C-alpha cells in the first residue's frame, strides 16, 4: 500500500518537483532521531517519511 | 600542461607509456635552444630564417596538429595528438569525459521475462 | 461499472487502461494491468 500512499502525496499539491524534497528532508529528521540500536528493517526512514506525511495531509 | 595531464608511466615489460604531449613540446624546446644557438655565434640569416620558420610550425602543430601545414608523424604512422585534438572530436573530453562518464556502483546482466511478479519489481542474482 | 459485451482486441484494451487513468490514477491503473496480464498468461 506504499504505491497507493505515494500517489495520494503527489496529488493536490500543485508542484511534484517540490513535495518530494520535503520527502527528502523529513527522511534526514527520521534517521537522525533512529539513531539508537532499535532499527527497524521492514520500516525505512525513506518510507516512514511518506507514511507520516500522507497522515498529516487527509 | 601539468605533467600529471601528460602521464608517463612504464609497463609491465619495462617500456614506457609516453603522451603525444610530450614529443609535441620537445620539438619547441629543441627548436627554441638551436635558435638561440645560432643568433649567438652570428649565423647566415638563410639558417636563422629557416630556424624560424621550423619554430613557427613546432607551436602551430603543437596547438591544432594538421590545420595549417602537413599532420606530423611520430614513431607509428598515426597523427599526433595536439591540445586541440582532445576538446572537438566525439572522443575529446567534452563528449567523453564531461557529458559523459563512468560511474561507480554499477553493473550489467542478461533479462530473462518474470512472470507471476508485479510492476515495479525486478529479478537481482 | 459497465459490462463490456463484445470481444476485446488490443486497441479495446488501451482504452480501459486510459480509462483507468482518468477516474483512478496511476496505482489503481497499474494494478489493472497487472491483473489483465495474468488472465491473458492463463487462458
Amino acid at each position: 500500500h506504499i504505491i497507493y500512499r505515494s500517489e495520494e502525496l503527489l496529488g493536490a499539491a500543485s508542484n511534484r518537483y517540490n513535495i518530494t524534497v520535503r520527502v527528502a528532508k523529513r527522511a534526514k529528521e527520521n534517521r537522525s532521531e533512529d539513531f539508537d540500536s532499535i532499527d527497524d528493517p521492514n520500516m525505512k526512514p525513506a518510507i516512514r517519511a511518506i507514511i507520516e506525511m500522507s497522515d498529516e495531509l487527509t | 600542461i601539468p605533467p600529471d595531464l601528460r602521464p608517463m608511466v612504464q609497463l609491465d615489460g619495462g617500456r614506457f607509456a609516453t603522451s603525444d604531449l610530450n614529443d609535441l613540446y620537445r620539438r619547441v624546446i629543441n627548436r627554441n635552444n638551436r635558435l638561440a644557438r645560432l643568433q649567438e655565434i652570428l649565423a647566415p640569416e638563410i639558417i636563422v630564417r629557416n630556424e624560424k620558420r621550423m619554430l613557427q610550425e613546432a607551436v602551430d602543430a603543437l596547438i591544432d596538429n594538421g590545420r595549417r601545414g602537413r599532420t606530423v608523424v611520430g614513431a607509428n604512422n598515426r597523427a599526433l595528438k595536439s591540445l586541440s585534438d582532445i576538446i572537438e572530436g566525439k572522443q575529446g573530453r567534452f563528449r567523453q569525459n564531461l557529458l559523459g562518464k563512468r560511474v561507480d556502483y554499477s553493473g550489467r546482466s542478461v533479462i530473462v521475462v518474470g512472470p507471476n511478479l508485479k510492476i515495479y519489481q525486478c529479478g537481482l542474482p | 461499472m459497465t459490462f463490456y459485451n463484445y470481444t476485446i482486441d488490443k486497441g479495446r484494451l488501451k482504452k480501459l487502461i486510459a480509462l483507468a487513468y482518468r477516474r483512478y490514477g496511476s496505482a489503481r491503473c497499474s494494478q489493472l494491468a497487472d491483473e489483465l496480464k495474468e488472465l491473458g498468461f492463463r487462458f
